RNA sequence: GAUGCCAGCCGUUGCGGUAAUUUCUAUGCUUUUAAAUAUUAUACAAUUAUCAUAUUAAAUUGUUAAGUGCUGAUUUAACCAAUAAAAAUAUAAAUAAUUUUUAUUUGUUUUUAAACACCAUUAGGUAUAUGCAAAUAUAAAAUUAUAGUAAUUAUAAAUUAUAUUAAAAAGGUAUUGUUGCCCACCAAUUUUUAUAAUAAAAAUAACGUGCAGUAAUUAAUAUAUUUAUAAAAAUAUAUUUU
């Protein structure tokens, strides 16, 4: 075969023992195969969601000295439009995920509010305690979506409970006004929210939009909450990107996956000849115009 | 029917298999029985039996010297009023006949 | 309401589907005589058996 | 175990030492020792293995059936 | 959480002893796999594996449904050309007298009226998506061997006329003239398959 | 038949009907299961010469074509 | 209506080939025979003969009646042609089968020589020895896995 | 330390290709210490289980249909003979439980002087439920194998680029995967035997005809008539493991 033979790379002091054993490999059925990743310091914490295990006084002097922290990854995500720093998508989106963290809280009471017909008197201590304990147990993950919403839809209201309902309702439906200020009052009781009126708004805001839907309070109980299987976030029910549902477009060059570094890109894995043809970089301009 | 349908548990996959039988097995199987088909219809296999005989014993007619293909082995001894009764309907299907119900007339047959 | 068409025809329909009665047998076949598709024209089972016949 | 016929260990008697070769993925040149031996008036042959070593020329073989071995079809070994 | 559950931070999450013997199934679906369609075998919109499917069969006539390149009529230049048997058997192809400023004027119509449909199209697959669609996680009704046991009914009734022994058995064929032409004595018209 | 594996086959996805096979039915003329609470002479409700179930279009009015209707439950 | 095949050939094909194409002569239908990717001219022209020799000794016990034309032997193909006769007011008239003879065999096989040294090209294909393992089962000797002896 | 697909280990997947923790030896080492190895007895299900051990079942016959002008390029991809126009009707209605175990019974049917179709080929036969003929619809104890042969085989969803949407839906017997596998006849071999041209089956790794299966080059699978260098095909049925 003239057959190939890879002596193994042994580790020395130069070339450690991880990297002798995941940048180079001694068996050729992968050699040129591609290029992996992996997450190291912060990267790792950034991808895993893995919060910090607490303590007493260290973690909370790094955990009280937070202060609003929404804000500061907005003020983080703008500092980007100084003259040193260019505007990151990356700033963008951890600001992204640290105004929908929760998305969780707020997906339920929505679908609490306004897919539960009868809800009881919602209004009242009882069912408002169960609404209360569930949703304050749906942030906090000690329980999920599905089995909060169940927990929600089973628990104990009134005796006769049809027999009384048969009673103030024909189709047997209410009037979700209740239901609403009962959740805005929930998420503002607890303090899911550290801006207040964010709680109302969004719980008002993703129900207004969709009130347009058909179907606009059915949900099919696999994709509604959480399950194996779930829908892409621009097509989630209460969700934050079913109103940023779009779509792109598309006019490639004669040759346009050639040149997929020639245009302004932002490069976080920077070329080097090795790989790089004839590539000068991100900033060259062959074609410049005149101008103060 | 004295033949043998299934020549080999054709069906034979994990219970509830929702069907009678893999096209695999099947296949495998349809070999064995191309394989006995062709042996049978090759060495010109003849079998027979009549009334009050036992009927699970089989005659041999193509084990018969009047019928015999092979040259060094011999077939069958058979009593000769029987034999003459026999061959004579070997040769007998050997045509099928206008004015009764047909037959299908092979060469092998002959 | 009713899917495969319990209630067409009417009961008129069935004393005026006899033989003599092309009139009322070609309001349910096609312009060629073909009946329309039991999943096309739900028929009830009655008058499909007197419309056949 | 046929031919063991039941007992744990059964003499017999050699006649030729051919070579057979085992199933693949194996590789070899495998001894196998086509022997007999009388028993029960009828006389049978018994194709066997080696195992063992010699050193005396002794159509006495003590047989013992084992697990399979790379060969197809064998049976039986030496003690 | 801050996540979804039915993804890890390698794949999807292997649930039951198929996922753990081929765990390829976890991250790969098809040549249109992201990371963050992973075992969603529908994947965004345009890409490859991205069709709905309604019931287990999946959904490619979207547009045939609107009427967008299915039955095209649209009829608002239609009857504007059909009209003008003028302008129509002129040199076809003019701003031509009088008439093509009313065709320019009813597609311009044609083209807002036809953006709108194709819009609710596309609110309708991402609707039907929500719910309707099984993703392809029931099976197939599109063909008669899924009605298998619809047709087992049918066959085990007409066996029990059959005395309950020709299951499946059925008339066999006679003939064009079968019932016509053969002879007194032998039944014309084909038995079931239990007399023979 | 050739006695032997001719095939390095290892398919991986084995259907739960196939293994517990003491539950699920996956002959034709068995869908229909056990069913102990019809009122039928039988347990097993293929058996039952009586009532063939038609399977495209019953069921709107009682889950599926196999269990009895909402007036002989 | 050809019928072509490979040079390393059995006389289980010799056998059933000539009687194929020769039934087929019994057919009225063309007859021709070529190897095309042949070792050896040699080997070729045997091929040839092998397929001839079965051919006509088929033909007299069938009685068959047709005769040879031509034999186009090349660089790159030995063939034979034969034509048949078709009815047998032709037949009685010539009750011949028609094969070529010894001398036309050895003068197209030096045909053939001088077009293979005009070219420098004596094999369209090549046997190797690349052996393909081979086990011998019953053997009283010692043999390598692809079937030669352990010295 | 030798051995190098060999010799050998082999309860066992498998090992042994020049660095074998899978051989031999040496040496240590290891153990829970009547030693090691060989042959045997050692506790189906019953709620759902596809090929040949049935039985409470309504059914059987209905005499309808299609035909003479004229001058000739239809049929299919390509041929080939040589008139081609044609076959619809009937409901209630037969009670269930008890020993028919040969009884009956599960798709070959009479006739062109009446045809389609199919097969062979210009020169015909066949042209469709009166004998005959149990047979899928599961009573179950691992594959093969005539119930003696090897140690198993079958299997399903992972993975596989193009079928005119305002780019969208697809399979594998392969497991880096079509330059992939298998398949049969075709040679010696072996081993048991119920020795039908040449017997049957089990194992295997030559050569050769091919390319028969993997939706695969006229879709495959079971049953059957015919056919034959072999994998198979024409035909007639069903059926989608298409």
């Amino acid at each position: 075969a003239k057959r190939r033979v890879i002596v193994p790379i042994h580790p020395t002091p130069n070339y450690p023992a991880h990297f002798i054993k995941a940048s180079f490999t001694t068996d050729p059925l992968k050699e040129k195969q591609k290029a992996r990743f992996s997450s190291g310091g912060e990267a790792m914490r950034e991808v895993q969601m893995i919060p910090k295990n607490l303590e007493g006084e260290r973690s909370r002097r790094e955990l009280m000295s937070r202060g609003d922290t929404e804000f500061e990854a907005l003020v983080e995500f703008i500092q980007g439009a100084s003259y040193d720093q260019l505007i990151s998508g990356r700033r963008f989106k951890k600001v992204y995920d640290k105004l929908s963290e929760n998305d969780d809280t707020f997906v339920w009471l929505c679908h609490t509010a306004m897919s539960v017909l009868n809800p009881g008197d919602v209004r009242s201590r009882l069912v408002y305690n169960h609404l209360r304990t569930l949703a304050e147990a749906v942030a906090n993950g000690e329980m999920t979506l599905r089995t909060a919403f169940r927990f929600y839809e089973s628990a104990v209201r009134s005796p006769a409970y049809r027999e009384i309902a048969k009673r103030q309702m024909e189709g047997g439906a209410a009037t979700r006004l209740a239901g609403i200020s009962a959740a805005a009052d929930v998420m503002r009781r607890m303090g899911l929210t550290r801006r207040p009126m964010a709680s109302y708004f969004e719980l008002y805001q993703r129900i207004v939009e969709r009130s347009e839907a058909m179907t606009p309070w059915g949900f099919p109980p696999l994709f509604q909450f959480e399950e194996r299987l779930s829908l892409e976030p621009r097509l989630k029910f209460f969700s934050r990107a079913s109103q940023q549902a779009l779509e792109r477009r598309r006019r490639g060059h004669i040759m346009s996956a050639y040149t997929t570094l020639q245009g302004r890109r932002i490069f976080w894995i920077p070329p080097t000849w090795n790989r790089a043809g004839r590539f000068l970089g991100p900033h060259v301009t062959l074609y410049p115009g005149m101008t103060p | 029917r004295w033949a043998a349908k299934f020549y080999g548990r054709v069906t034979f996959g994990p219970r509830n298999y929702p069907y009678p039988s893999s096209r695999w097995l099947a296949r495998r199987f349809k070999m064995k029985k191309h394989r006995i088909i062709k042996r049978f219809r090759f060495r010109r296999y003849k079998l027979a039996a009549v009334a009050n005989l036992p009927f699970a014993k089989m005659i041999r007619v193509g084990l018969l010297p009047e019928l015999k293909s092979s040259k060094t082995k011999k077939g069958d001894d058979v009593e000769a009023d029987l034999s003459g009764r026999l061959v004579s309907a070997v040769r007998s299907s050997g045509g099928k006949k206008k004015g009764n119900r047909g037959r299908p007339k092979s060469k092998y047959q002959i | 309401k009713d899917p495969q068409g319990m209630q067409r025809p009417s009961p008129e329909v069935y004393m005026k589907l006899n033989y003599k009665n092309p009139a009322t047998i070609s309001r349910f076949l096609t312009r060629t005589g073909h009946m329309y598709p039991a999943d096309i024209l739900p028929l009830n089972p009655e008058a499909v058996a007197k419309l056949r016949v | 175990m046929w031919f063991l016929y039941g007992c744990c260990l059964r003499f017999v008697l050699f006649v030729l030492c051919y070579y057979m070769s085992p199933r693949l993925p194996s590789s070899g040149n495998r001894r196998v020792l086509y022997a007999v031996f009388y028993l029960y008036i009828f006389v049978w042959c018994v194709r066997c293995f080696f195992c063992g070593i010699f050193i005396l020329s002794f159509a006495l073989f003590i047989i013992e059936g084992g697990g399979f071995i790379d060969l197809p079809g064998i049976k039986y070994y030496t003690r | 959480r801050q996540h979804d559950s039915g993804v890890n931070q390698y794949g999807l999450k292997p649930v039951n002893a198929y996922d753990f013997i081929n765990p390829t199934n976890l991250v790969n679906f098809g040549r249109g796999t992201s990371f963050d369609n992973l075992g969603v075998r529908r994947a965004g919109r345009g890409e490859i594996d991205s069709s709905p499917s309604l019931g287990g069969s999946p959904v490619f006539t979207q547009a045939k449904l609107v009427g967008l390149s299915g039955e095209e009529q649209l009829t608002m230049c239609q009857s504007e050309t059909m009209a003008l048997r003028v302008c129509m058997a002129r040199g076809g192809q003019d701003t031509c007298e009088r008439e093509s400023r009313a065709l320019d004027a009813c597609l311009s119509r044609v083209g807002h009226l036809r953006r709108a449909m194709s819009e609710a199209c596309g609110e309708f697959n991402d609707w039907f998506i929500q719910n309707v669609s099984d993703n392809h996680t029931k099976p197939f009704q599109h063909r008669p061997h899924d009605w298998r046991h619809f047709y087992a009914q049918e066959k085990l009734v007409r066996e029990r006329q059959q005395n309950g022994h020709a299951y499946g058995r059925r008339p066999k064929q006679f003939s064009f003239g079968a019932r016509y032409v053969k002879t007194e004595g032998y039944g014309k018209r084909p038995r079931l398959p239990y007399n023979k | 038949i050739k006695t032997l594996d001719v095939r390095e086959y290892r398919p991986l996805a084995t259907p739960i009907e196939f293994r517990f096979y003491q539950r699920y039915a996956n002959h034709p003329n068995r869908q229909s299961g056990i069913q102990f609470l019809t009122h039928y002479n039988t347990h097993q409700r293929f058996r039952v010469n009586k009532d063939y179930i038609d399977y495209m279009h019953w069921g709107k009015e009682q889950g599926q074509a196999r269990l009895p209707h909402r007036h002989q439950r | 209506v050809d019928h072509s095949f490979r040079d390393v050939v059995d006389a289980h094909f010799v056998g059933w080939k000539s009687k194929k194409i020769v039934e087929d002569i019994k057919k009225r239908h063309p007859v021709k025979i070529t190897i095309k990717e042949f070792q050896s001219p040699e080997a070729a022209i045997g091929k040839i003969r092998e397929m001839c020799q079965a051919m006509q000794r088929y033909a007299e016990e069938k009685l068959i009646y047709h005769h040879f034309t031509s034999i186009v032997a090349n660089d790159r193909e030995v063939s034979v042609s034969f034509v048949p006769s078709l009815p047998s007011e032709k037949g009685n008239s010539w009750k011949h089968i028609k094969y070529p003879g010894e001398k036309e065999w050895a003068h197209a096989n030096k045909r053939m020589e001088e077009a293979c040294r005009k070219s420098g090209r004596y094999g369209t294909y090549v046997k190797n020895n690349m052996l393909k393992p081979r086990s011998l089962g019953q053997t009283f000797f010692r043999v390598d896995k692809y079937g030669r002896k352990i010295d």
